[PDB]
């Protein structure tokens, strides 16, 4: 993830979680119910 | 179950880049619905005829 300084953590998927969903996509699928 | 879409990997590096050296001249159609059929019901003639 060399993109001169930039970091897309937050929006690219998670690969430790099963759904393979960003930490902001997790986010939004926990605060709908 | 289905497939979204044929696997590509972009070979993404610092210090790479992919310049098109043609190009293709494509047509494409749209079809777009504009008006539909006007019609009139006389409500009293179909009701009571
Ligand atoms: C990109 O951002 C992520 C998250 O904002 C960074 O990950 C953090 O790294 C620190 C240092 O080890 C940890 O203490 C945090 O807990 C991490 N956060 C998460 C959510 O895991 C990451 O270091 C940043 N930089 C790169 C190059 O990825
Ligand atoms: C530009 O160079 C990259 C890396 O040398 C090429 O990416 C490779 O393409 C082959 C053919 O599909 C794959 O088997 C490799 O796995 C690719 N490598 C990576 C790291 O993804 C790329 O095809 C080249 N671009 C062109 C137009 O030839
Ligand atoms: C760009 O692509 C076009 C395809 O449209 C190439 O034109 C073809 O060239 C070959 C070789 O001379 C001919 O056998 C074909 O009949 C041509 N096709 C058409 C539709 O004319 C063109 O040569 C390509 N140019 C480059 C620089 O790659």
């Amino acid at each position: 993830k060399d993109f001169g300084g930039f970091n897309f953590s937050q929006i690219l998927p998670d690969p430790s979680k099963p759904s393979k969903r960003s930490p902001i996509e997790d986010l939004l699928f926990n605060k709908v119910t | 179950t289905m497939s979204l879409g044929a696997e590509n990997s972009v070979a993404y590096s610092n210090n790479s880049i992919a310049i098109p050296t043609n190009f293709t001249i494509s047509v494409t159609t749209e079809i777009l619905p504009v008006s539909m059929t006007k019609t009139s019901v006389d409500c009293t003639m179909y009701i009571c005829g």
